[PDB]
């Protein structure tokens, strides 16, 4: 709950980074699903 | 079994650019492969 | 949840200067891209 | 407050280059706008 | 014997990194060999 | 025990980030060959 | 807002540099781009 | 005021460093814009 | 006699990455050449 | 013994890296060697 | 407006080398495209 | 005065490097004028 | 004369890292270089 | 006006290998430019 | 007039690595123009 | 003898880093002979 | 005088650099002065 | 004498540095001259 790992970061932070990296990459991936359904409408690829 | 403590054994200051760096390129590379290997996006930049 | 928390731990003078030189060889890209895939933008560089 | 991160930032200042970052993002898509109507107008694209 | 000793004398700090560039290389490099050596991967980009 | 090595870590820290890249690995040849047996049955690759 | 304040976050000696190899790649690009793509200029080159 | 900041800069110091960029900008797009009206007249291009 | 030693006086954080890096790309090299040589691999790629 | 050399390591941890690089160099051979009959067998190469 | 300042903020150590490269890289890439784009300086080589 | 910055210099320094660039750039563009005067005579160009 | 001096000026864990690689690099280069010019070793690698 | 007070601000160690190295480079691409952009020097090598 | 003085004022362990790789690459360079730029040396390689 | 150098070794140490790669280079050139010689019987090379 | 630079040399430390990088530099371009002499004679060059 | 430069030498080691490549040129010089007059006996060349 305090040790000091050898990057300088506590176990908290660590996961910190780990939940806002995995939010940022929900946020990527719904983004290009909306950009890979749009392409698959437009786009002559996939049918 | 959480894959976070990582960033206890490698800086997010070193590892956090290079996956950045790793996105960016890896999406131009998509694009760039499309671009060569179709006839359609490089007739929808062409345009008419 | 606060994206800015991104610079308590990767050190904006090594993240900015690597994004900003993304931005300049992303937007150099897509010019590129589009002269070379193009007619025009290579026949408005030529004239007449 | 008045944490100083391994970065050597506090909360406030990530917080203000975050701000900072978004309002030149703005100031960057409205050129950006307004240069794509300009090709959109002027080159034979979407047309 | 016991691998996980190398981190014990390589830094993880330098070597996961490293591997993780060549993860992404490899992958990259694969996905392109198999692009430019078939027909097909190139006609699925194209579709009809 | 209790010893700390030129990098900085200790043998379980070390056999932890071992474990840690096992665990992965498997997740990732997990993907892999879901990927590779849709690809077998999708592309002209083996008959 | 005051954009100098990036100037205490990212060092100048890290980022001029940059920017200063950038605007140099730039003008560069700009010159081979116009010299690859027109008659002109490589005939203003070779002369008579 | 009377601040160092990570870069060990002041406010004033970051401001001045910014104005000067600005300063050099102008300098630099009025030798452009005559480059540009030279382009103009003397090459094909526009034309 | 007994080679270990260069690690006293190389530190394998700086030589065991270098050796990594010449192993991978060593491999991805003979597999390169190897498809670019022949006519299979490259026809296992194309199927039927 | 006991003695530290620049790189920071002794003899007996400079020999257990020895040891474990040939270790796993002949594990290398081993797949290596499989790998290889398996392409005699498989592609044409020497035949 | 004094621009020997920059001095005060980049490192002359940093800048002055990197400006140095600018120049060797500009003279020789001003040399090769008239090398390249003419036929003259490639007959002057070639004499007779 | 008597101010060191945090590249080490004072304003007496700087100004003198700006000062010998300013000479040596002066130098190399009257070489420079030279040899397109020489250009322009021995080459093609501009004829 | 004795050239072992030389690791007393140059540190070893500079200049054999660097050895190593040209090591490498030179062997690899030999190797591209047979099979680009050469018919063999290139119908070695094709059998029959 | 002493151009020798220029290694008073630009250390030695990072100048002098810099120029070198562009030297070497020099030399090398002035010899290279002259064997493509010419029939002898490459009918020289050739002997008879 | 004492040149080793070079060693004074540039550290060996920053120039002699420098002049080690120039070396090698120069006569890599050697030897790839002549292999290029020559039949034999090329029909050595290949021999009969 | 006895002496510390600006790498940090000393001269019997600097001598047999020496030596090893003296009989590292040995052990290489016979290797290489081999190959060579296997590469003489077996490429048209040399004939 | 005896004034240690940024750089960690005296000015007259840089100025016999200086002397010597002319010296040098001299003897490079006699030797380049006899190449150019050489090649003029024997290459299809200025003539 | 016993004086120390910015590298951390002495004058006596720096010129000991210099005759050790001047000593190493001249060997290499020779084994090169040996090859050249190998390559003017084998080669097509200055034939
Ligand atoms: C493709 C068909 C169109 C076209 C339509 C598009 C569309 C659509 C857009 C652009 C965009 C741009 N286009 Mg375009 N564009 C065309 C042709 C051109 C040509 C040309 C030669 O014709 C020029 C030069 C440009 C230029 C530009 C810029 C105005 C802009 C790039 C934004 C960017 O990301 O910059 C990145 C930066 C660089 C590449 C260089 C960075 C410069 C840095 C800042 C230099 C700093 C100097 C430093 C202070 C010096 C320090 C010195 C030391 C202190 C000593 N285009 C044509 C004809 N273009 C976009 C835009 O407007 O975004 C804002 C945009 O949306
Ligand atoms: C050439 C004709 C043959 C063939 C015959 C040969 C022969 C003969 C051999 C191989 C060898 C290999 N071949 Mg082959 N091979 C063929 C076609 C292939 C194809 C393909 C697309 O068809 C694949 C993918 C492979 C793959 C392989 C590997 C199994 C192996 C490479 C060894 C190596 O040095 O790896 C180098 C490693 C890499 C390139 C990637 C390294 C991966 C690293 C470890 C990733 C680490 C991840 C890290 C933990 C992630 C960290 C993330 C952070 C913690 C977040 N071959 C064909 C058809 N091949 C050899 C072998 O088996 O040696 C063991 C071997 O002897
Ligand atoms: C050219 C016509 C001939 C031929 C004749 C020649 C002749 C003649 C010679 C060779 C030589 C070699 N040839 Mg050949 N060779 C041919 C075709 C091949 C082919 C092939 C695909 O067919 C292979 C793979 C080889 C391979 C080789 C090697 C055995 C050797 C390279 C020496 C060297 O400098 O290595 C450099 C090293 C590398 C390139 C890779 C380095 C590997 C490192 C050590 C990996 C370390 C891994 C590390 C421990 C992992 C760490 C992981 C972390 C701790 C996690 N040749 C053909 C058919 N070849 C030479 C030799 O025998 O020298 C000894 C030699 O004299
Ligand atoms: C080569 O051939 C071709 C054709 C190209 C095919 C090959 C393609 C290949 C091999 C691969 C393709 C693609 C690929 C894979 O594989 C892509 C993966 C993309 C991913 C995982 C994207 C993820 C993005 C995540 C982002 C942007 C996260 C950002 C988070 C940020 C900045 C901050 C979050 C936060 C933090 C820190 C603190 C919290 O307090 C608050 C909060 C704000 C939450
Ligand atoms: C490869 O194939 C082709 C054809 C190229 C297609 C592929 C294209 C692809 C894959 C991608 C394309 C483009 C892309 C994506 O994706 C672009 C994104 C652009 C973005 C996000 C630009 C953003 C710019 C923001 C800027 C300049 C902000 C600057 C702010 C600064 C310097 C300072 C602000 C401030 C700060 C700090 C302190 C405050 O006190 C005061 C204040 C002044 C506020
Ligand atoms: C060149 O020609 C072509 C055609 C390309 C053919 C050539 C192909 C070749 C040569 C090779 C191809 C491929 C190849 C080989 O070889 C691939 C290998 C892939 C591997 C090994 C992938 C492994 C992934 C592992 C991952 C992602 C592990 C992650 C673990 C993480 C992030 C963390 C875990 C954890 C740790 C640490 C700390 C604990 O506190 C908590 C815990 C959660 C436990
Ligand atoms: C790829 O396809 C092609 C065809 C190339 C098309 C693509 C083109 C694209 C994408 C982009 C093109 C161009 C572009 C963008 O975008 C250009 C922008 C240029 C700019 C912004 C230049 C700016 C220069 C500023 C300079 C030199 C300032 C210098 C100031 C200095 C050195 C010092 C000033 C001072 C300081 C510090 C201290 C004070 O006390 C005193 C003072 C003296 C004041
Ligand atoms: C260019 O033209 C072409 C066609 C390509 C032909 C050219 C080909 C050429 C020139 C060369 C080809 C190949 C080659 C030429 O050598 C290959 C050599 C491969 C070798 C030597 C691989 C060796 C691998 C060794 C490994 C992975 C060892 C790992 C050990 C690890 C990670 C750890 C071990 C351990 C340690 C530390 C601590 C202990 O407590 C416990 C223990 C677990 C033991
Ligand atoms: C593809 O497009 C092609 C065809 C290439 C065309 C495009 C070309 C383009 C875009 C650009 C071309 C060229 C260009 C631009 O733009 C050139 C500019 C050149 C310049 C500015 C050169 C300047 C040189 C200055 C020098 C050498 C100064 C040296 C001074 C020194 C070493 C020292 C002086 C001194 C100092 C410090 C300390 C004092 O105590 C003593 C003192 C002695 C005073
Ligand atoms: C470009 O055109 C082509 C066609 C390619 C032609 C061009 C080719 C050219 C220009 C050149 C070709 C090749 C060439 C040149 O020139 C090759 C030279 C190879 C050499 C010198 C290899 C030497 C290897 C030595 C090795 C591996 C030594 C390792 C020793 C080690 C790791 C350790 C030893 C030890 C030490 C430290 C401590 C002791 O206690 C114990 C001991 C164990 C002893
Ligand atoms: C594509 O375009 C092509 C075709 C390439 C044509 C374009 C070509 C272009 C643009 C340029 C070409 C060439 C060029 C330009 O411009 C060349 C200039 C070369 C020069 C200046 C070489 C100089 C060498 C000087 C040397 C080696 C000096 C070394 C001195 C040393 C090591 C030491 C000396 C000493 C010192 C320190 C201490 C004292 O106590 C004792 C002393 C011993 C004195
Ligand atoms: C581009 O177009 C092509 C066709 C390629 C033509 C172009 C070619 C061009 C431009 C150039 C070609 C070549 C060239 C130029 O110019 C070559 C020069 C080679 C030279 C100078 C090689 C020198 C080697 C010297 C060596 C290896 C010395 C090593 C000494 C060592 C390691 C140690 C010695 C010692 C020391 C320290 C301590 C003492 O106690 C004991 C002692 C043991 C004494």
């Amino acid at each position: 709950d305090t040790k000091v790992y050898p990057t300088g970061l506590t176990e908290a932070q660590a996961l910190e980074i780990n939940d806002g990296l995995k939010w940022g990459t929900r946020i990527y991936f719904g983004i290009a699903v909306a950009a890979h359904i749009l392409a698959f409408i437009l786009t002559p690829w996939l049918k | 079994m959480n894959e976070g403590r990582i960033f206890l054994y490698v800086s997010p200051e070193v590892i956090l650019p290079i996956m950045f760096l790793i996105l960016v390129l890896t999406s131009l590379t998509v694009h760039f492969a499309i671009l060569i290997n179709t006839t359609w996006f490089g007739d929808f930049f062409q345009g008419s």
